[PDB]
């Protein structure tokens, strides 16, 4: 909608650990603030990827 | 003097690099590609919540002696 599919705060306020935060674009088009993304990614032992869709990450931009 | 960084990748691994802190990004994606075997145009890079610039050097940024990376692919074009 119009939140951040993994804090679930929306897009135009802060991520919880917000101050600039910016938003990033997956491949199959899923919308995060960045801080957010960032976090899960780093926390995955496996091939990066959504963690809405679980399509293989990549930032579109 | 050199040191080295870790590098956690997409497919999971972390890595580590030799590096320097006068070496650009570009140099260290560079480096990655040769481990990885990703192109420097499809990688993005970030020390915590910064995503390192081209033309910058890791001092820039106060990268460190065993400082964590995360490197994360680009959509191509
Ligand atoms: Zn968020
Ligand atoms: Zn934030
Ligand atoms: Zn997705």
């Amino acid at each position: 909608d119009e939140n951040c599919g993994i804090c679930r705060m929306a897009f135009n306020g802060c991520c919880p650990d917000c101050d600039d935060c910016p938003l990033v674009w997956g491949q199959c088009s899923h919308c995060f603030h960045m801080h957010c993304i960032l976090k899960w990614l780093h926390a995955q032992q496996v091939q990066q990827h959504c963690p809405m869709c679980r399509q293989e990450w990549k930032f579109k931009e | 003097s050199g040191m080295q960084i870790l590098v956690k990748t997409p497919r999971g691994k972390t890595i580590t690099l030799e590096v320097e802190p006068s070496d650009t990004i570009e140099n260290v994606k560079a480096k990655i590609q040769d481990k990885e075997g990703i192109p420097p145009d499809q990688q993005i890079l970030f020390f915590a919540v910064k995503r390192l610039e081209d033309g910058r050097t890791l001092s820039d940024y106060n990268i460190q002696k065993k400082s964590s990376l995360l490197l994360a692919m680009r959509v191509p074009g």
